[PDB]
RNA sequence: CCCCGAGAGGGGGUUUUUUUUUUUUUUUUUU
């Protein structure tokens, strides 16, 4: 039945069940009725006056545009009510900003949405937060509205009810906006709905299956590339199936791997089983992408590679698991089931070989993504000579068992290949990092002085007080001389630096970090998108910032001249830079200057100046030598990797010359300080909060990384790598050495550098103590905390040391060791996205300068094999691999010898026998050619 | 015990990380076959009070 | 993390209810005259509670007889039906069950007029027939209004209600989907007044937003009260029309 | 596991073992427990089933609870050592033997007495390489001698017998029924049932007066 | 203080045994 209540409202009875484990669950819910949903549009004048305020005591904004995208009669103004297949299949065109701007979200569909995807659930509530000026969303809960709510008719499917429901829906919404004159248009593909309108008994509705809509929009071939769309494989098997199969140990599910050198073999990782499964075949991979989670098949033992009833399965996976030991033969299995689809916007190009430049109307083409390990997509287009040269996003449809190759249908257009634009948001989109402006949601946690934001002069003024009570912990350090040394171009500032000498003879050392947490507070939009981005990503190009610029330039950045919030760490320690005492304390300063290194440098160099400042500067140079003095003789590390800076000349936009950044004396001096700020930190936090403590540790690397390092070694130099402690590791490391090439060692520390294991963040209560060791550093404990604007890693340390001395109460989501888990694991992925993307930027405009120019560079191998081998220059710092066909002349006649590394080969332009080993200095000449595969800028070299 | 009962491991999955429960072997006893308990017969004692 | 909109931007929650609206709460006096001097069978959302009230009577022990006072004992019957999943064991001596009967009766020892009932003993058996979270504010609707339909006499009415924290937000009447995905107060208003005779805290709440917690609730079971008070009053009238 | 009891340890599992009309005789004994008043052996080898159960009468003895003009009777059946059965099925049983000794016990001679009757199901061999139905002539046979050795007055000796999962329990010389139970068995078999079970009735009745006089 | 006789009589104010524990959905620093 239905009950009416006192408010107007209604109530009924959700009943629906679930199975769980095998069983069967009645689960019952009551569902209510109301009367005051608002149709969150700008033109109702009724509806704003039955609204009621949300727990914080404020009403929803009507955001849907009083005049909308005006169409052709008879559509003219409209609003577009989407269903629930148009939404999971074309939700890139519904991000799309040159369509569907006022779009009507009925709650049914997002429920089955959220249900059947996940993902796109996520993406379609972003749109409807996410409303602006251009593009807006709404979620009418029409389940909840007693006008709209409809009730299974007896014999009726549930999915013909929840069209029936989508239907009155838009039925309530047209009469509900006639006098506005705005009609409501239903974007379904759905056969059913069409013959309940086609009889028309009750009332009018339009309505255009995607397809049909698109073909109404005065933009329509721009977006109609959007919409998305005896060989045949075997079905994959029914859900019932797979779960059952797991639970009797007959399936078994792992991410499966496939390398780029074969695309007709993959393996799985079982934890049933000690050595990978391997899969044969393309039936077999069954339309499997590589990082896919599948569920795999045991398949016969005569299948295997150098049964009936679920026993004889089970039998023959115990078989499998004896011959895995046994190393002879090894089992194979055919993927059954997609598990979770690795499945992200791809960025690729057309394939200028599937396009007819005579064709007019709709032709299928094909599109070589960018990823070298997956196959191309099928694209209907119109627009195929306009996409021709150009990098596109697809998105994939479907793959079925009757078609050789998956099917895709594009997203947008990034641009035309080798362009600064193009390639740069190719290269970011790719490596997964949101460049996009910040949303007003984010804008709005901001201070609403905006730019003319300024400390209070005074930390005990009634008002300051009033509005920060927390102001009286803060500490006043305006009167010290603080200094910042950063490059150039840098106004994003973390860091500031002072010293005095105390009159007990002792130094006093303050370490001065970005005020960031003051700013940016738990549960925020600004937090949120924070979180989410995790590091801000450093290119030659551009710089995506972790936060706003108002923020992270101006108001944190601890500028010159200026007073700034910063968080402090003063150390007393005495001429030998051991550590006395420690103390953590928020601050306010003002920075004396913000020197650059090369300036910096020469203000100590020149002898010219006896100020007070620079007489800090001077001791601060020389407690960092003692400092990392102690580190070395401790056990640090002594890695290398300079990478080259891609000089941009004044007068040309297009990059022409590449040079090498230098390591000057001011950049040991503040690495120094910097880590010794982050141990005290990394102490006091943890001392504090021993089992939710933001820390980061680095694993010791296994022997098996090195024992190929050093086979080449004792081999060709005679030396070898202690591993023995990270001391021993650098002693040998810094003996190995040649006379005759001082490059040499440099080379082996880059290439040592590649066998390290990657340090992660975690929470101290995710390890026991001695896991906390940083292997690199040599230290027992290590967090990060001395850049808040570029890592949120430092802001989570910089709200624990605030707790850790008093300050201010932790925040419940960094006390969860659950919450604490999420983010780690997402700034650790987001650190791993910032680097390749960096390492990615220099990639793309060095071999734009190298892209119409040959020069005899010199050239080192680092790798040698049958097939050719690999040479760095480490003047552009881009390695290269020398094909055997364009290495030498008759590549029968070459011989590799792996025992000694060495390569003899006939060079095409001589006819001499040269032994090529590892570790020469080779001179090289450098060219570079796009791929016409994968129109990636590949550096093409030719020894000499 | 059987020879090789079909019944393997059992996979328990966590938050992220997986994990296998060992094989639980089912003992069984025999029917008629049967071995005498070995007793220290020099230690049964008598009771009296 | 819940993947449920347990608390929509359009505040609209689960089952439909705002922040601030009680669940459908209907009473009923006299249900089972020839079981118990007095008798309520409550319905507040899904939840189902038998509420039967034995005496004042003779004791049946001696042994167990105050010449003071009556004594008052309370039995919550929690059956293995209440729940979607039923309970294989039984809850009777369920250290939990033990804690709501010793909590229920030290309510009502401060309520009850047992000083006038010397000598006897009253005995309130519970049944709780289904189960849909604010279980204990129920169970102590469900004794009030049976004690009253007894004509035992008490100072004040009893309401309970629950309200439960999400995140900032507070929400009241919470239900059992609500309770599993976060912290909830139980509590119990003397009358009109801001008295609580029961305050329960069971998870984590953050010592800022406890107060506004309470506010909620008393606010929200004054209005328990007067639901009772008038369900009650429409009993009495209809009674008192067919008798005189 | 538990503290009132040495049940061991509690990761062991219980040995589980693997694969690699008929005329009844009974023998019956009394008076061989000095703890009680009354006891009775009741042992019976019939076919693939052997049961040997003991009984125990204690009282008339003291009654806390209330004033009683008759006396008071209460039956329990015990599990014995390796055959086990149903709490529910020892408690049934149970109800159903007194309803039975209610109708044969002259209760007006033991005022605020309580007559307290144990039943241990010893040893109950199931040799076959609801059977509780076939025990319970056995029982009133035991409980009977047991009385009766007691020196706790009956109207007539209660004898009973079984057939077909069926058992009726008879008195004055099979004339009137103190007891009817019907477990599974056929249709319409209620005639074939009683004669049978009078047949058995009157053989368990002449030896348990021959066991009464001449032991 | 309480009940029954018209006058210092009588009758009542309320004691003792029975049965175990779970619990909800590629290192490092500044950028
Ligand atoms: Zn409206």
């Amino acid at each position: 039945r239905r009950k009416r209540l006192a408010d107007g409202l209604s109530v009924t009875q959700k009943v629906f069940v679930r199975s769980r484990n095998g069983g069967a669950t009645k689960i019952v819910r009551e569902h209510y009725l109301r009367s005051d949903i608002p149709c969150l549009s700008r033109s109702c004048t009724k509806c704003p006056q039955i609204v009621v305020p949300d727990a914080q005591n404020e009403l929803p904004k009507f955001i849907l545009s009083d005049s909308p995208l005006e169409l052709s009669a008879p559509i003219g103004k409209h609003y577009v009510v989407l269903d629930t297949n148009v939404v999971l299949q074309a939700i890139d065109l519904l991000e799309n900003p040159n369509c569907f701007f006022d779009v009507i979200v009925p709650q049914i569909v997002l429920d089955e949405v959220r249900n059947k995807s996940y993902p796109v659930y996520t993406r379609l509530r972003t749109l409807c937060r996410d409303s602006d000026d251009h593009k807006r969303f709404i979620v009418f809960h029409n389940e909840f509205s007693e006008h709209t709510f409809v009730e299974r008719l007896p014999n009726e499917t549930i999915n013909d009810r929840n069209n029936r429901a989508i239907r009155k829906t838009c039925q309530w919404y047209s009469e509900h906006l006639k006098p506005y004159d705005i009609n409501v248009v239903l974007v379904t593909n759905d056969r059913l709905n069409r013959e309940a309108a086609t009889k028309e008994v009750e009332s009018n509705i339009i309505t255009k299956s995607l397809v049909q809509y698109i073909e109404l929009l005065p933009n329509a071939d721009d977006i109609r590339d959007s919409i998305p769309q005896d060989f045949t494989f075997p079905e994959y098997y029914s859900t019932a199936r797979v779960m059952g199969g797991l639970k009797n140990g007959v399936l078994y599910q792992g991410n499966i791997q496939i390398s780029e050198y074969n695309f007709l073999e993959g393996s799985v990782s079982l934890p049933r089983f000690s050595k990978p499964v391997l899969i044969v075949g393309q039936k077999n991979l069954n339309r499997a992408f590589n990082g896919d989670q599948v569920i795999v098949e045991l398949l016969p033992q005569s299948e295997w590679k150098a049964v009936i009833s679920d026993k004889q399965r089970r039998l023959l996976a115990k078989d499998a698991m004896i011959a895995q030991r046994s190393k002879k033969i090894q089992p194979t299995a055919k993927v059954v089931y997609i598990q979770r689809r690795s499945w992200r916007q791809y960025v690729g190009q057309l394939a200028p070989s599937s396009v007819d430049p005579q064709s007019s109307s709709t032709q299928n083409v094909f599109v070589i993504l960018m990823d070298k390990c997956l196959p191309k997509v099928r694209i209907r287009t119109r627009r195929a000579a306009e996409l021709l040269d150009k990098r596109i996003v697809i998105s994939i449809d479907s793959w079925p068992t009757t078609h050789k190759y998956p099917l895709g249908h594009f997203v947008r257009d990034l641009g035309t290949i080798e362009s600064a634009q193009a390639e740069t948001e190719a290269l970011l989109l790719e490596h997964d990092v949101e460049y996009r402006p910040f949303s007003k949601k984010v804008l709005e946690c901001l201070p609403a002085e905006g730019h003319d934001w300024k400390a209070p002069t005074k930390l005990d003024d009634p008002e300051a007080v009033s509005k920060d009570p927390l102001l009286t912990k803060r500490k006043d350090l305006r009167d010290k001389l603080i200094c910042s040394i950063d490059p150039p171009g840098c106004v994003d500032i973390n860091d500031a630096l002072h010293a005095k000498k105390l009159p007990n003879g002792n130094w006093e050392v303050g370490v001065h970090i970005a005020d960031v947490t003051h700013f940016v507070k738990p549960g925020t939009a600004l937090d949120a998108e924070g979180a989410a981005r995790g590091t801000s990503v450093y290119l030659v190009d551009k710089r995506i910032d972790m936060l706003p610029m108002l923020l992270g330039t101006d108001l944190c950045s601890l500028k010159p001249y200026v007073d700034r919030f910063a968080f402090s760490v003063i150390w007393e320690l005495d001429d030998s830079a051991n550590i006395v005492n420690v103390n953590f304390m928020k601050s306010v300063i003002r920075s004396r200057e913000a020197f650059s290194y090369e300036q910096a440098q020469l203000r100590i160099d020149d002898k010219t100046q006896n100020d007070e400042l620079t007489m800090g500067m001077r001791a601060l140079l020389k407690l960092s030598v003692k400092l990392k003095q102690k580190r070395l003789e401790a056990g640090a590390l002594n890695l290398a990797s300079p990478e080259v800076k891609v000089h941009m000349d004044s007068e040309t936009s297009d990059p022409n010359e590449v040079e090498i950044k230098k390591l000057l004396a001011t950049n040991s001096l503040v690495e120094e300080f910097m880590l010794l700020a982050n141990i005290s930190v990394a102490r006091k936090i943890y001392d504090a909060f021993p089992q939710t403590a933001m820390l980061r540790r680095h694993a010791a690397p296994p022997s098996t990384n090195f024992e190929i390092l050093n086979e080449m070694l004792n081999t060709r130099k005679n030396m070898s790598i202690s591993l023995e402690s990270s001391k021993a590791l650098a002693d040998s490391l810094d003996r190995c050495v040649d006379p005759e090439d001082p490059y040499f060692n440099t080379l082996v520390r880059i290439m040592s550098t590649r066998c390290m294991m990657a340090a992660q963040y975690f929470y101290s209560g995710a390890y026991s103590y001695p896991d906390f060791r940083h292997y690199g550093l040599a230290v027992d404990i290590y967090t990060h905390f001395t850049s808040p604007i570029r890592r949120y890693c430092d802001v989570v340390a910089h709200r624990q040391l605030a707790g850790a001395i008093g300050y201010e109460p932790l925040s419940l989501t960094h006390r969860d060791k659950n919450k604490m888990d999420m983010i780690c694991r997402n700034i650790n992925r987001k650190h791993r996205n910032a680097q390749f993307a960096g390492r990615a930027s220099i990639e793309y405009y060095v071999g734009q300068v190298m892209r119409n120019n040959e020069s005899t560079e010199t050239g080192y191998v680092i790798k040698v094999f049958n097939n050719g081998i690999v040479v760095l220059v480490p003047k552009f710092g881009v390695e290269g691999l020398i094909r055997l066909d364009n290495l030498t002349e008759d590549p029968n006649s070459a011989a590799f010898d792996e025992v000694e590394y060495k390569l003899t080969f006939v060079p095409t332009n001589s006819d001499k026998p040269r032994d090529v080993y590892v570790f020469d200095k080779v001179e090289v000449q450098v060219r570079s050619v796009m791929d016409p595969i994968t129109s990636k800028r590949k550096a093409e070299l030719l020894l000499k | 015990i059987d020879e090789r009962a079909s019944d393997l491991r059992m996979t328990i999955r966590t938050r992220g990380r997986s994990a296998t429960i060992r094989e639980t072997y089912e003992i069984i006893c025999d029917q008629t076959k049967s071995v005498p308990l070995m007793i220290n017969a020099k230690n049964i004692a008598f009771a009296s009070n | 993390m819940s993947r449920l909109e347990i608390y929509s931007p359009e505040g609209l929650r689960l089952d439909g209810r705002r922040w601030n609206e009680l669940r459908r709460f209907e009473s009923s006096i006299n249900t089972h005259p020839h079981a118990a001097d007095g008798s309520s069978y409550m319905e507040q959302g899904n939840n189902k509670i038998i509420t039967l009230v034995k005496g004042p009577k003779e004791p049946r022990l001696k042994s167990q007889m105050d010449t003071s006072k009556a004594l008052l004992n309370v039995s919550v019957n929690i059956t293995k039906f209440s729940k979607f999943e039923r309970s294989k064991s039984s809850h009777k001596n369920e250290r939990r069950v033990l804690e709501i009967q010793t909590s229920l009766v030290r309510m009502f020892e401060k309520n009850v007029m047992l000083n006038i009932y010397p000598r006897t003993v009253i005995d309130i058996e519970i049944h709780v027939l289904e189960q849909d979270g604010g279980i204990m504010g129920s169970l102590i609707n469900g004794i009030t209004l049976a004690l009253i339909d007894a004509g035992i006499s008490m100072f004040d009415y009893i309401s309970g209600i629950s309200v439960g924290l999400y995140d900032t937000t507070p929400l009241l009447d919470t239900n059992s989907l609500e309770e599993n995905a976060m912290s909830t107060v139980t509590l119990g208003v003397v009358g009109k007044s801001e008295k609580l005779s029961l305050l329960l805290v069971e998870d984590k709440i953050p010592l800022d937003r406890l107060e506004n917690v309470l506010a909620i609730g008393i606010a929200g079971a004054h209005r328990v009260r007067d639901l009772m008070d008038e369900e009650l009053r429409k009993h009495a009238q209809k009674r008192v029309s067919n008798a005189s | 596991q538990d503290r009132r009891r040495l049940l061991g340890p509690a990761a062991a599992k219980p040995m589980a073992f693997s694969n690699t009309e008929s005329e009844q005789e009974l023998s019956l004994h009394t008076g061989f427990i000095e703890n009680c008043n009354g006891s009775a052996l009741v042992e019976a080898r019939s076919l693939g089933h052997q049961t040997s159960l003991i009984s125990a009468v204690y009282g008339p003895r003291s009654i806390r609870g209330s004033f009683t003009s008759q006396g008071t009777i209460s039956i329990q059946l015990k599990n014995g050592l390796l055959e086990k059965y149903n709490t529910n099925e020892l408690k049934e049983v149970s109800s159903f033997l007194m309803g039975i000794f209610n109708s044969v016990v002259n209760l007006s001679r033991y005022p605020k007495s309580g007559i307290d009757i144990f039943v241990y199901l010893t040893y109950d061999k199931d040799l076959t390489n609801s059977q509780i139905s076939s025990l319970i002539p056995h029982c009133i046979t035991s409980i009977t001698l047991a009385l009766a050795d007691a020196g706790i007055e009956l109207v007539d000796m209660a004898g009973a017998g079984e057939a077909n999962g069926t058992v009726v329990s008879f008195i004055k010389n099979g004339e009137e029924i103190v007891g009817f139970w019907k477990d599974d068995g056929d249709d319409e078999d209620l005639l074939e049932c009683l004669d049978r079970c009078k047949e058995q009735y009157n053989r368990y009745r002449d030896l348990m007066i021959s066991c009464l006089m001449n032991q």
